[PDB]
């Protein structure tokens, strides 16, 4: 649980269209610079408290392991981790590729070579089944398409986590619909490794295209100051002087919200299914107030043939406050 | 007279953030809170201009 | 984004004009001459331009007349920040910049 | 493509930013949605019973489903509805299909039925490439691409090179207005050449 | 046909929201009557 400095670490192709020499900078979910990141040990048995928890997806996740003898074999997404709600698993043995998409039953911790990844799994969806050591993956979700991006690479570290610039690839942009909140990790069984885990953070991030879709390297553009220029005046070399620099240090991260405690509800059982419409000669008029607008409550039996609305967006109409309806 | 015409350009360049550029609104965040931004993209494009 | 560094790059260029004027005027010489103890050079009285030691400010007192005839009513690098945080009647024009 | 039934009045619910029954519980259509949504009746060939979505705690995201029935313990939160030829008009069975596509920088995969032509090189002519239409000239090229790539950009954003789909190879593109002319001439009352 | 408006007054009609707690002297984004923006919220000696 110890927290490991990842330095311009967790950079990867979030965009799928080709740029070539240029200096782009875009604001997206991204791994920042310099971050702290979590560490957990693993490696029949190995060595006593040697596990892995629930973490927690987010809105992207960045998971780089360190392995000697392939000892970490694959991700168990999901959302609540029981066969109430759909779970997805990527592992692999032989040259196995299995990814499918299921209600499963899990294990209190998956083994698999002596497979116990599941008990048992129904309703499945979506399954593809096709067939010293530092790899490192960044897994998103959104708009119904899991994508992968990954790098692999041999080291000879000891012990930490070397540091430097990673540019990742995608290879998978899977459609699997379901929605995730948790996941976790699937370790194999024989008959020292360790992976880090950071999360991704809205940002502002620019990029160097070495002409050939390769990115050259990045910078976060609120890191420091330094980095802050870099982006302010779009160029990664900066001549001696002083410039002033516009706004990349300071974001929200909370929600403030404020209604008046009105909890009575006013009849939309009253007004609309009425006892009599009058003529179109005749039309009558009726002030509403005091009240919570629901529009919910129809939406069990009644159904509308149009309901348009001028000026505003029926979408958003649930999270208005007005002052006078008629 | 050179105070007064800094002061007033700076003044002017002030006001003139009242115009809503043909938009429903001056102001952006009754742009943002009142529509989806499917069409207020388009609003906010003309503010922007 | 290239509309605003044509903005910057402009403003930049009219700000270290303005500091260079002010260069190109007033320092002619790069030697500075003390200023003498008397100011009476053959019956000629000098004490009205040549600044006196008996001041908090080193300007002449023909100097400190034109100083006080123009009025700084605009603001923006005299006046603190923190300022703004006043009551309907501090609604200025300086903090809204 | 994503297939599904639902009543006639909620044809008009399967839109960008458009909120409803179907939009909120059931299926949402994406923010920058590019694609097509065709929809027709149904009201004789499909009959019987089939369910929706009426009560959920949250909005579903774009693109998101759930097949999680009997919310708790006996909520079932799947109201069911009834498909006849007697039904009016709004409540009739339409059969809905989503054509969810995009084009990129990629070979592509669904074309359109037209027969290719002969390539002229060294000429203003109009070309159409993979459905990407444009006016120049193509010379033989010594750009080199990438193995998915199938077209070059500028710093203007201006394609000057494409991948040819047929006998794959790079050709360059150059603009039919070739250079800068200027006309030399004394007064039109003195002479005209 | 439901003809609604909303000025400078008090609101009788709502959305079914919870009202959350409120953060001061920090950069929120805030949600007040149904009017969303981001800002830094600080006591007021103004008067209304
Ligand atoms: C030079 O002229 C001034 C008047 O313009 C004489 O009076 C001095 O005026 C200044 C301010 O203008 C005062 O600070 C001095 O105190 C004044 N001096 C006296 C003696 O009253 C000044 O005296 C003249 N210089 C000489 C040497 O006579
Ligand atoms: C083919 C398939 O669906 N799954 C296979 C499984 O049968 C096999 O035992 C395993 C090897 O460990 O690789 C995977
Ligand atoms: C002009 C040139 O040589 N560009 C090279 C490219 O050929 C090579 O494929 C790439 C990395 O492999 O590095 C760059
Ligand atoms: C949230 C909730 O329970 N709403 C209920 C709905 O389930 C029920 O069907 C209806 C009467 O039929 O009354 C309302
Ligand atoms: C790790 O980094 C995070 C974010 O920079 C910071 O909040 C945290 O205090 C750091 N922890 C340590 C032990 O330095
Ligand atoms: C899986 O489903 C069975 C019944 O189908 C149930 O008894 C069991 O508790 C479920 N397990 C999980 C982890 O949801
Ligand atoms: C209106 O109410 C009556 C009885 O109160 C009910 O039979 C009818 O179905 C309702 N109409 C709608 C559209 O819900
Ligand atoms: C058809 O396509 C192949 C490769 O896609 C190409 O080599 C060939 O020239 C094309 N035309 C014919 C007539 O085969």
């Amino acid at each position: 649980m110890a927290q490991v400095s990842s330095s311009r670490r967790g950079v990867y192709y979030n965009d799928d269209i080709f740029r070539s020499d240029v200096l782009h900078l875009t604001q997206d979910y991204f791994l920042p610079f310099d971050s702290n990141l979590t560490q957990y040990f693993s490696l029949s048995d190995r060595y006593t408290y040697f596990d892995n928890p629930i973490l927690d997806f987010g809105d992207g996740v960045y998971f780089a392991a360190t392995e000697k003898s392939n000892v970490i074999r694959g991700w168990i997404f999901g959302s609540s981790f029981d066969n109430t709600t759909q779970s997805a698993v990527i592992v692999n043995n032989s040259t196995h590729i299995i990814i499918r998409v299921c209600n499963f039953n899990l294990c209190k911790e998956p083994m698999y070579t002596n497979s116990w990844v599941y008990q048992s799994a129904f309703n499945c969806t979506y399954d593809r089944v096709e067939k010293k050591d530092l790899r490192e993956y960044v897994f998103k979700n959104r708009d119904g398409f899991l994508s992968v991006y990954q790098t692999y690479t041999a080291v000879n570290l000891p012990r930490g986590l070397p540091q430097g610039f990673s540019v990742l690839r995608p290879i998978l942009k899977l459609p699997f619909g379901i929605n995730i909140t948790s996941y976790r990790v699937v370790m194999a069984m024989f008959s020292s490794a360790a992976y880090y885990v950071g999360n991704l953070k809205y940002s502002t991030f620019m990029l160097s295209f070495n002409e050939n879709g390769t990115i050259t390297d990045a910078i976060d553009c609120s890191q420091n100051p330094l980095a802050e220029l870099k982006c302010t005046i779009k160029n990664f070399n900066v001549n001696k002087g002083i410039y002033q620099t516009s706004n990349f240090r300071v974001s929200p991260t909370q929600e403030v919200v404020r209604f008046p405690n009105i909890t009575n509800r006013c009849p939309f059982d009253k007004v609309f299914n009425a006892t009599r419409f009058p003529n179109v000669y005749a039309w009558e008029r009726t002030k509403i107030s005091d009240c919570v607008a629901d529009y919910t409550v129809l939406y069990n039996s009644t159904s509308f043939s149009t309901f348009k609305c001028y000026g505003v967006s029926p979408s958003k109409l649930i999270d208005l406050c007005f002052t006078s309806v008629y | 007279d050179v105070v007064n015409q800094n002061a007033q350009a700076l003044n002017t360049l002030v006001k003139q953030l009242s115009s809503n550029f043909g938009a429903i609104s001056s102001v952006l965040n009754d742009i943002l809170s009142r529509l989806d931004k499917v069409e207020a993209e388009v609003q906010i494009d003309r503010l922007i201009t | 984004g290239s509309f605003c560094t044509q903005l910057n790059r402009a403003l930049t260029g009219i700000a270290i004009e303005q500091d260079k004027n002010t260069q190109e005027v007033f320092a002619q010489v790069k030697q500075m001459y003390k200023t003498p103890a008397i100011k009476d050079f053959g019956g000629f009285n000098f004490s009205q331009i040549l600044p006196d030691p008996s001041k908090p400010t080193k300007r002449s007192f023909i100097e400190d007349l034109l100083f006080n005839k123009v009025t700084l009513a605009d603001a923006g690098f005299m006046k603190q920040y923190g300022e703004c945080l006043g009551d309907i009647s501090a609604r200025d024009l300086i903090c809204a910049q | 493509a994503d297939t599904f039934l639902i009543r006639s009045s909620e044809v008009r619910q399967v839109a960008p930013g458009e909120t409803g029954v179907i939009a909120d519980y059931n299926y949402k259509l994406p923010d920058d949605f590019t694609g097509c949504v065709i929809a027709w009746n149904t009201a004789k060939q499909d009959t019987g019973n089939y369910y929706y979505r009426s009560h959920r705690k949250t909005k579903l995201k774009p693109f998101e489903r759930d097949l999680s029935s009997d919310d708790g313990n006996g909520v079932y939160t799947l109201s069911t509805y009834d498909f006849n030829p007697n039904v009016p008009v709004a409540y009739q069975a339409t059969r809905v299909v989503v054509l969810s596509f995009e084009l990129l920088n990629a070979p592509a995969t669904v074309c359109g039925p037209k027969l290719s032509t002969q390539l002229v090189k060294n000429q203003c002519v109009n070309f159409n490439f993979n459905g990407l239409k444009g006016t120049g000239v193509l010379t033989p090229s010594l750009k080199r691409f990438q193995s998915f790539q199938q077209f070059g950009r500028d710093t203007s954003d201006f394609t000057d090179s494409v991948r040819d789909p047929q006998t794959l190879e790079i050709l360059d593109i150059s603009p039919c207005s070739f250079g800068g002319v200027s006309v030399i001439t004394p007064g039109t009352n003195a002479s005209s050449e």
